[PDB]
């Protein structure tokens, strides 16, 4: 099987592709349609990758990236060396993840479990275009996205941001800030809490839920329960990159510069203060 | 299906639970527990039992006084009354030392001396919560990863508002207390560092931050789609497992490679939050004690773009 | 100079660092993994000298002292299992999937399966049970939101499912889990809360069909559920939408 209960569950099921052809496990794994699909956007991907850093690229792939196409180019198809590779490596990295993300709905109906882990996924890769594909469109060229190095995209943050002065003082930044932060300790919050809950003392026995609700409804006024925590973890990290990919949407196209002076509007209204009393 | 995850549809109501307690109810039981409507839609509807302890106060005499010495201490930057306390707020702060000096408690009561005060209480109010989840934590039973937890968040507290800015000298450094500038200390904080950015520490605390985030994410997913067989309720299937631990447990095995128990994920949980600030306060004890300039440092070895 | 550094250049935060990442790697595959207490050892069998692959990694044994009653469950068990499992072949790669043979549903196999849980009232922190409807119940309130009970039933068929007459909520912890049914003809049968659309004159489900609510696990307890039975019928819905329509596990529109 591979593992004890393992095979109970192996039956010729999902397949969203046909109907087998492509249903079979290649060890713990499950190769499907999506299977080799992403090993297509992989292979081509880790093909392509190794190949701007063949051009004289450098040593430690820390400092070998591919940057995006130029700025006089804006939206047309540039040749290659010169940034085209972005175009490249990017479209079979889309291709690459969501079709890993269907792969899932697949290993959910045999098992024939929740749909959800798949849509959490989406989210996530939403914010990948934003910032890649959407902003830099609604503003003019597959420019204003990120090079693609592991030391060199953090200039594309610092240049990016402080272009604005402060991003600190931008609405949803700072919101998608608090969202990650919260869900930051929170986790373990639960995650410190259960571990404690199912391995209490040393010759103390197996306590019951009953106690989860109380050690911490007895300990702020509020303890909101099971699944609670569960529907949480999903906003929380959900949020996150949702209010986050509002912000950075409303960068050049929306604002011009200065983050702070937003919050001006705020300031000199008139009745100053607006509301003194009398 | 589902719907039962999120949305909730129903409601089911009665008598209040409560649990033994070694250390007395006296200050327990507090307020009547008035449930809520749409509360109980997201999550419970129960608002109280409330504890009412011992250290549990002083968090409140002190955090009190703590948050008052701010807003008191933003007047003399202020004239007074509400149209002015109500146009910044946001802009308002107690900032630390000016002439700089160093670890002195400086010029007098006077100057930064006051975020010498309200800062002092914070050490107050913070630590007293720790008894609490700590202390707290035996009278219903359950052990203390909480308050450990809550422990490597002092740390970066402690850290880059007292034990930091300390080996280094000057109290001129340290968080301001705003919500506006303290924003802007962390970014000069950097920015006076080279670039936080070729930081190890706070680079990996990042890495750590979106783990946790990846992490919970996923969690919440494994559980409120097996919450069929009511994959939730961890500590049963913990005891004995059931068909929603595996097929849960299944479903990452099949597609990264590797499976867990219904036990593991909240001690990769744990641990990944806890790495956080862990790092950071590493990274911290380490910035301005150790290297005045970070960028020197990644292109002093190898690394930088 | 740089009251930092070590030598001719060896600053004392570097070591740091690698301090920190390979103790780092520490905890991960060792303290940080456990993550072998369930479904370890792996399936292997019978041949020559050394048999082709097996783990070592593997921990010790973890003592539960289980919460009330006898109190003794080392994760670390033997388990495996052996038990009625009807699952044939189809290939001659360990990966070529394994098919129904029979009742896929009504066997115990694929994503409509029970696990081998002990038999006992889930728990309750003050000794008694969780698990009960409202006909045991005295002080629980279903208030005005949706109160089947007399309301109708169906799946994708199309009516007379069954009616009702009460829920299984969660007494230690408030909240709805199971609901029950009587398929007129059949007295119990009490579906998951959490797949069964409930609405006004209508409580449609998806899971299955009141063409196979009869034959579902049944509750040889009145007024008592054990961990093995939930599982079950837990396992025999969630089956239907792939089981249930014959057509459901194949395709939807092609590429
Ligand atoms: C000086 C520079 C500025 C600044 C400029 C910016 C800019 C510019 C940006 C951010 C962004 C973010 N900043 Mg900022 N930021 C600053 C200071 C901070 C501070 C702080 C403590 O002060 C914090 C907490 C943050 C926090 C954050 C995050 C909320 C946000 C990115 C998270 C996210 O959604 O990732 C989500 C990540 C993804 C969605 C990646 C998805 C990729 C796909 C889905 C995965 C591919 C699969 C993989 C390749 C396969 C793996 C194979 C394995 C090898 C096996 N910033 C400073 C002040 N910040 C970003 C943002 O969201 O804008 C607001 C952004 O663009
Ligand atoms: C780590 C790098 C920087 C830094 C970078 C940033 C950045 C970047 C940002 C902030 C911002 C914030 N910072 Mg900061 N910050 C630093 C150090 C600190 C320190 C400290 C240890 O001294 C403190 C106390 C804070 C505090 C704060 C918050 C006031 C604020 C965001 C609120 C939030 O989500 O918090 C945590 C909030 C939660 C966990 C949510 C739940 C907590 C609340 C209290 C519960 C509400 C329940 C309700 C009241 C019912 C109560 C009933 C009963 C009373 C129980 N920062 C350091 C110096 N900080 C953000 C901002 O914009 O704020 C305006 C922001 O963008
Ligand atoms: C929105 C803001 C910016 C942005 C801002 C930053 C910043 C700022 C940083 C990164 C860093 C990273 N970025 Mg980025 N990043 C963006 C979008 C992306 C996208 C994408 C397709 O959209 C991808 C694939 C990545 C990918 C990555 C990773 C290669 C890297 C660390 C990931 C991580 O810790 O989480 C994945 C984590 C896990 C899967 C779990 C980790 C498990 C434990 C903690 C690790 C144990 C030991 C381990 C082997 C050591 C790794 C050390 C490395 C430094 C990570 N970024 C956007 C555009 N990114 C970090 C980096 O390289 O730091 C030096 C960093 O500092
Ligand atoms: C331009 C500024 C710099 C920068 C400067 C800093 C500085 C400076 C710091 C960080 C730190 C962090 N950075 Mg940064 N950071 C930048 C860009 C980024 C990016 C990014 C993608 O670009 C990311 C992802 C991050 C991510 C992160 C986090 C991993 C980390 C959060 C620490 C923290 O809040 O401690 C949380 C600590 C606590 C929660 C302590 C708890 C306090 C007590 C318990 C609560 C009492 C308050 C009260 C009770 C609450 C009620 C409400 C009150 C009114 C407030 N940064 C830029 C480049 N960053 C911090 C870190 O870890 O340091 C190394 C830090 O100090
Ligand atoms: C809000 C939702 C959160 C979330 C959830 C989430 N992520 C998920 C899932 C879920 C529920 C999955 O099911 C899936 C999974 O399998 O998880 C175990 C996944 C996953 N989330 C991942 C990453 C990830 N998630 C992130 C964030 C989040 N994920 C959120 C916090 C981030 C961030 C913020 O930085 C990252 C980097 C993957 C590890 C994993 C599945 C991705 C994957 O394996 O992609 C398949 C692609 C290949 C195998 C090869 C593609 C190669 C490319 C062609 C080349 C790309 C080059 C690249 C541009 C280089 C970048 C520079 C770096 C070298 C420095
Ligand atoms: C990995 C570590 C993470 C972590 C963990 C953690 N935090 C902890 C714990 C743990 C395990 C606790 O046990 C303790 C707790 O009770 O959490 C539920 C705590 C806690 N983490 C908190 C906050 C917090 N944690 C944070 C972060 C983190 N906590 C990390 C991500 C952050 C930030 C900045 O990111 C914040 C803001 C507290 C809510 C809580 C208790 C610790 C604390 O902050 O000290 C107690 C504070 C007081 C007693 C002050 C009293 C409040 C004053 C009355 C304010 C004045 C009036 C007020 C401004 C108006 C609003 C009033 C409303 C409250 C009604
Ligand atoms: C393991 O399972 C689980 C549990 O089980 C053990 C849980 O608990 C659980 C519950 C956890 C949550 C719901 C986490 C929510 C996330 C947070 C980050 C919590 C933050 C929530 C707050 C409300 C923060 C504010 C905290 C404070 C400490 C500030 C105010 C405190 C005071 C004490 C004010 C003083 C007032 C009084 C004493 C009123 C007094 C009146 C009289 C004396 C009369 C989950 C999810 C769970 O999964
Ligand atoms: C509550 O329920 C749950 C459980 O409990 C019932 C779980 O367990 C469980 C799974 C637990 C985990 C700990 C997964 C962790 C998720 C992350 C931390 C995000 C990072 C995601 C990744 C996919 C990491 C990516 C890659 C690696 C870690 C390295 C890649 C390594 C391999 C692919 C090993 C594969 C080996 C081979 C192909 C060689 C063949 C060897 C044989 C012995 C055959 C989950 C989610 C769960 O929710
Ligand atoms: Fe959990």
């Amino acid at each position: 099987a591979l593992l004890s209960f393992e095979r109970k569950y192996r039956v010729p099921g999902g397949t969203l592709v046909g109907g087998n052809l492509f249903d079979f496990w290649v060890g713990p794994f499950y190769v499907g349609f999506f299977g080799v699909a992403t090993f297509f956007f992989a292979a081509l991907g880790i093909i392509l990758i190794a190949w701007s850093a063949v051009l004289q690229g450098t040593w430690n792939p820390q400092l070998i990236s591919v940057y995006p196409p130029a700025l006089e180019y804006g939206l047309g198809g540039a040749p290659l060396a010169k940034g085209g590779l972005w175009q490249i490596i990017t479209i079979c990295a889309t291709g690459a993840f969501v079709s890993w993300a269907l792969r899932e709905v697949e290993i959910c109906r045999k098992l024939g479990i929740g749909y959800h882990i798949p849509f959490a996924f989406a989210f996530a890769i939403l914010a990948y275009l934003t910032l890649v594909l959407f902003r830099p469109v609604m503003m003019g060229a597959w420019g204003y996205a990120f090079p693609y190095g592991i030391w060199t995209h953090l200039d594309w943050v610092s240049n990016t941001g402080y272009t604005y002065g402060n991003f600190h003082y931008n609405p949803a930044h700072m919101i998608a800030i608090s969202f990650f932060f919260t869900n930051a300790l929170a986790l373990a919050l639960h995650g410190a809490l259960v571990l404690s809950a199912a391995n209490p003392e040393k010759g103390k026995e197996m306590r019951t839920p009953d106690h989860e609700d109380t050690f911490f409804r007895d300990l702020v006024g509020y303890s909101i329960g099971t699944l609670g925590i569960h529907r949480l973890g999903l906003l929380l990290s959900l949020s996150a990159v949702f209010f986050s990919a509002l912000c950075m949407i409303i960068t050049g196209t929306i604002w011009f510069d200065q983050w702070v002076d937003w919050w001006q509007w705020w300031v000199k209204l008139p009745w100053w203060a607006n509301i003194p009393g009398g | 299906a589902e719907y039962q995850n999120i949305f909730s549809q129903v409601q089911v109501r009665g008598p209040a639970d409560l649990g033994m307690t070694e250390d007395v109810n006296l200050a327990n039981r507090s307020g009547v527990g008035p449930f809520s409507t749409l509360l109980g839609w997201f999550g419970n509807a129960q608002l109280g039992p409330i504890y009412l302890g011992s250290l549990g106060v002083l968090s409140l005499f002190s955090g009190l006084m703590w948050f008052f010495t701010i807003g008191i201490w933003f007047w003399y930057q202020a004239g007074w009354n509400p149209a002015v306390f109500l146009r910044d707020l946001f802009f308002f702060s107690l900032e630390p030392p000016a002439p700089e000096y160093g670890l002195s408690f400086a010029a007098p009561l006077k100057e930064g001396g006051l975020w010498l005060i309200a800062s002092f209480f914070m050490f107050v109010a913070v630590w007293s919560w720790w008894g609490r989840t700590y202390l707290r934590a035996q009278a219903l039973g359950m052990g203390k990863h909480t308050a450990w937890a809550f422990l490597s968040a002092i740390w970066l507290w402690m850290v880059l508002g007292f034990i930091r800015p300390i080996l280094m000298g000057s109290w001129s450094e340290a968080v301001p207390y705003g919500i506006f500038s303290h924003l802007d200390w962390t970014n000069n904080f950097s920015l006076v560092h080279g670039n936080l950015f070729y930081n190890p520490f706070h680079g990996l605390s990042i890495a750590f931050l979106y783990g946790s985030a990846l992490l919970f994410a996923m969690h919440g997913a494994t559980i409120l789609a097996v919450s069929r067989f009511g994959g939730e309720r961890e500590l049963e299937q913990i005891a004995d497992r059931g068909t929603a631990a595996e097929r849960a447990a299944l479903f990452w095995r099949w597609t990264m490679g590797f499976n867990a128990t219904m036990e593991g994920i909240h001690r990769w949980a744990i641990w990944m939050a806890v790495l956080v600030t862990l790092t950071g306060g590493i990274g911290i004890l380490l910035s301005g004690t150790v290297v005045d300039n970070w960028y020197v440092w990644g292109q002093n070895h190898g690394m930088a773009p | 100079m740089v009251g930092v550094t070590a030598f001719g250049n060896f600053d004392l935060a570097s070591l740091a660092i690698y301090s920190f990442w390979i103790f780092l790697a520490g905890l991960i595959y060792y303290l940080q993994t456990e993550n072998m207490r369930e479904g370890y050892p792996l399936e292997n069998e019978d041949g020559t000298p050394a048999a082709n692959q097996g783990p070592f990694p593997l921990p010790k044994p973890k003592t539960f002292i289980l919460p009330h009653g006898r109190g003794t469950l080392t994760v670390p068990g033997p388990e495996s299992e052996d038990r009625p499992i009807a699952l044939a072949r189809t290939a001659v790669s360990e990966g070529f999937p394994h098919a129904p043979t029979g009742d896929p549903m009504k066997d115990g196999v694929g994503p409509a399966s029970w696990v081998a849980r002990r038999d006992l009232p889930e728990l309750d922190g003050h000794g008694h049970n969780k698990i009960k409807p409202m006909k045991a119940a005295a002080g629980f309130h279903v208030s005005a939101g949706k109160n089947p009970i007399g309301l109708p039933v169906r799946g994708c068929d199309l009516e007379i499912a069954g009616k009702v007459v009460d829920i299984w909520v969660d007494i230690p912890e408030q909240m709805a889990r199971f609901l029950e049914v009587e398929l007129k003809d059949g007295s119990t049968r009490l579906l998951p809360m959490q797949m069964v659309k409930v609405q006004s004159n209508r409580v449609h489900v998806n899971a299955l069909s009141s063409d196979l609510f009869a034959g579902i696990p049944t509750i040889k307890s009145p007024t008592e559920v054990t961990l093995l039975e939930e599982d079950k019928i837990c396992g025999y819905v969630a089956g239907g939408l792939m089981y249930a329509a014959p057509k459901r596990k194949s395709v939807v529109a092609a590429m």
